[PDB]
């Protein structure tokens, strides 16, 4: 009906229909801490909140009130719980509560509560038609909204919402290539549609990233994909790939390349390589390359590696 | 050396300056917010030096001291939206004080306890607020609070019976926990979960069957932990995941090196302080949430027998950190915030000192190696890497809580 | 930046 910030608006304490229920005061105690100096409209809708909330009251003024409680404060899980009960209670219409639940993210996209909220009523009416549409327009206005990828993979993965996820993930790399929640989003789609076994999508996968390596160089998330989707199997299990990457060294030294050979060399000591002493060698010096010089933020991390290796392969 | 009123920085060596953002010619929101806030970074750098002379460093405790003694007792409107966590407005704030090693008067305490008390939901836990149901997040920072506290009378209040049946009312058949009845379902649940039960030993057997399973599911390709199985590394969702890992002793159940190497990619090698997910910008509030993870790290290897660990260090760069929160993320006015053009508030004040905390101790077996940036003064009390309270608060309660029974079990 |  009217807004906390219509010019109509009046405060509970002023509402006839409201009369024959007494406002329940919060009590914080005669000697408060943390206590917030709320304003007169606050505490008014919160007065009244409280009062339904103690009697139970499921009605559709209680209802009503509730949605100032939340624009109010749209953190309060206490008012959000309370509301769904009387959705239900009053059988309200839940593609209208889907509308409204839409306004509201839209205002506050990285809430908890309303998100959950959205996921609850799309389990009630077991529809997900209107979910990509939406989340892809929270995302267009900030592309790395955690809450807005979680509600995402979870209605993909519950609905079997798959077919064209993957075209979504091109286009939004293409967008920004260093959207890490992208890359993300890309292993999700392939490790639960195709699996990364199958050595024809493995390797179109390797080719993708080691062509957006060399478009953007230090761009790590791309870097972090290719060791992600080679490292279960083992990084000196692909063997044509340090030779690739020993070609582009000169040339690309950067400490991604750099720590991704050290990476390769852990691996093939750990899996009996041959030339043990030559790629311990070799693996010591990029070490202290990285530690001194290109990578010293990490010098800590990379000494570690260094002493590791020794204690794992000197002999 | 240098005499002891200058103090070279990491942060100025000139060579620093090659640590500054290469974006391959190649644009994208991504590069140009990261650029921009390196270029104020480096013109905030630059403001404490002064050619080769350079002073040192100064935490400003008496701002940051005023500034929270006012907000444990009062807090402006501005604070409506949190009205749903005054007992983690709590937690934050005592932490902090307690950090500081500011003593809180026994009245204030007193008065904490109470206020705690009426925020306890007679089904058991705390809720945000008095009348409020109960809620993890405010469970977790009431009991934290009354830990810091650490009277008998801090102890008491809580109610360990019904505390143990809301836990049980929570736990999901997955090995999840919501984080509130009709809740969401993330990470924070069961570190949430397992930091109460373990301080006020109340679990059982059960309580956590088939979390760590869980909990590691959430590790991804990236080698961090999401908030749930699928979703990207987030250092608030790792730190949650680990330290509830370190708790039920089940650390092995992830990659401790994919681990290990996604945490200390996350320092920015130009800022000195952390990002939360890779390709996004530093704050300050990570110090605590990705820099407090080697320990953990350090702890869950050091067990395994790990003979290459250091014994004088966290693997990530101490001073490097020490740098970005001292000259980067202090209000003049006082307290602390994400990074410089933010606004402070107490979360960031709490956990930018937590991270500092941390940043300037070293503790391993019997070795101890601290390493405090700028003029003495500025140390802290050290902090338990788990909980994140006095590490004496945390021996204190649990020796306490021993004394008294799992609630009805045996 | 909210936990909760
Ligand atoms: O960091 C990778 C590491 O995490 C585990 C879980 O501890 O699995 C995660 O990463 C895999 C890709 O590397 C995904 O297939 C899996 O779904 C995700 O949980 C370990 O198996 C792995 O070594
Ligand atoms: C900019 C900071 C953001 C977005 C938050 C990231 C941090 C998270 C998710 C940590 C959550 C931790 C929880 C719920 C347990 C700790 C609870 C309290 C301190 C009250
Ligand atoms: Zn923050």
């Amino acid at each position: 009906f009217v807004s906390l910030d219509s010019p109509s608006y009046v405060l509970y304490r002023d509402r006839a229909e409201w009369a024959d229920i007494d406002p329940v005061p919060q009590n914080d105690g005669p000697n408060p801490v943390v206590q917030i100096i709320y304003s007169d409209k606050f505490r008014d809708v919160y007065d009244y909140f409280r009062a339904v909330l103690q009697r139970d009251e499921r009605s559709e003024r209680a209802f009503k009130l509730t949605r100032d409680a939340i624009e109010l404060n749209a953190a309060n899980y206490t008012v959000w719980h309370f509301r769904r009960v009387l959705l239900k209670s009053l059988q309200k219409d839940l593609h209208e509560e889907m509308n409204y639940i839409t306004a509201i993210i839209e205002e506050q996209p990285k809430n908890y509560q309303v998100w959950h909220h959205r996921r609850v009523l799309v389990e009630w009416l077991r529809d997900p038609s209107q979910e990509l549409e939406f989340i892809a327009d929270i995302l267009n206005q900030d592309a790395k909204n955690y809450h807005a990828w979680q509600h995402r993979q979870w209605v993909i993965q519950e609905f079997k919402l798959w077919d064209n996820e993957l075209q979504y993930v091109d286009q939004l790399l293409k967008e920004d290539v260093r959207n890490n929640s992208v890359w993300n989003q890309r292993y999700f789609v392939i490790s639960n549609t195709t699996g990364y076994n199958d050595r024809a999508v493995l390797e179109r996968e390797v080719q993708y990233t080691l062509e957006m390596i060399k478009l953007v160089p230090h761009n790590e998330s791309a870097w972090n994909y290719l060791k992600g989707i080679l490292q279960d199997r083992g990084l000196s299990k692909y063997p044509n790939l340090l030779n690739q990457l020993l070609d582009l060294q000169p040339s690309h030294s950067s400490p991604y390349l750099i720590a991704f050979l050290v990476d390769i060399y852990e691996d093939m000591l750990e899996n009996q390589c041959d030339n043990k002493e030559d790629i311990l060698n070799k693996a010591l010096e990029l070490c202290e390359i990285l530690a001194k010089e290109k990578d010293t933020i990490r010098k800590e991390y990379w000494r570690y590696i260094g002493r590791s290796l020794q204690s794992k392969h000197s002999t | 050396s240098s005499p002891v009123w200058s103090e070279p920085l990491y942060s100025l060596r000139p060579e620093h300056a090659r640590e500054r953002l290469q974006d391959d010619s190649v644009e994208t929101v991504t590069s140009i917010e990261q650029a921009k806030v390196e270029e104020k970074i480096q013109e905030v750098f630059s403001s404490y030096k002064f050619n080769h002379l350079v002073p040192r460093l100064v935490l400003q405790r008496e701002k940051h001291f005023h500034y929270l003694k006012r907000g444990l007792r009062q807090l402006t409107d501005a604070y409506e939206c949190l009205d749903a966590s005054r007992p983690t407005l709590c937690y934050w704030i005592l932490h902090s004080l307690e950090l500081l090693d500011e003593p809180i008067p026994q009245i204030v305490a007193t008065d904490v306890c109470q206020f705690l008390e009426l925020c306890q939901s007679p089904e058991g836990g705390f809720g945000g607020g008095p009348g409020q149901y109960p809620h993890l997040a405010p469970t977790y920072a009431a009991v934290n609070a009354l830990c810091i506290i650490g009277t008998e009378e801090a102890y008491d209040i809580i109610n360990r019976e019904k505390l143990l049946q809301y836990l049980y009312s929570l736990k999901q058949p997955d090995g999840s926990f919501l984080m509130h009845v009709g809740g969401e379902v993330d990470v924070r649940s069961a570190y949430c979960a397992a930091s109460v039960a373990s301080l006020t030993n109340i679990i059982t057997p059960d309580l956590f069957e088939g979390t760590a399973e869980w909990i590691a599911r959430c590790q991804n390709w990236e080698g961090g932990i999401g908030g749930v199985p699928g979703m990207e590394a987030h250092g608030g969702y790792t730190f949650c995941g680990l330290a509830a890992l370190v708790i039920l002793k089940r650390e092995r159940s992830l990659n401790l090196k994919s681990l290990l190497q996604w945490v200390t990619s996350r320092q920015m090698r130009f800022e000195g302080g952390f990002q939360g997910r890779c390709n996004k910008l530093v704050d300050g509030c990570y110090s605590f949430w990705q820099a407090g993870l080697l320990p953990l790290l350090h702890r869950a290897l050091h067990a395994q027998g790990d003979p290459a660990l250091s014994m004088s260090h966290w693997m990530f760069h101490q001073q490097a950190l020490q740098e970005y929160i001292l000259m980067c993320c202090q209000c003049p006015a006082g307290g602390l915030l994400d990074k410089p053009g933010k606004s402070r508030d107490f979360y960031h004040t709490c956990f930018c000192l937590s991270g500092l905390s941390i940043a300037q101790h070293f503790g391993s077996g019997a070795m101890l190696h601290d390493v405090v940036l700028g003029v003495p003064e500025n140390a802290l009390q050290p902090t338990h890497p788990v909980y994140n309270i006095g590490p004496d608060k945390v021996i204190q309660a649990t020796t306490y809580f021993l004394q008294k029974p799992v609630p009805g079990f045996e | 930046c909210v936990l909760s």
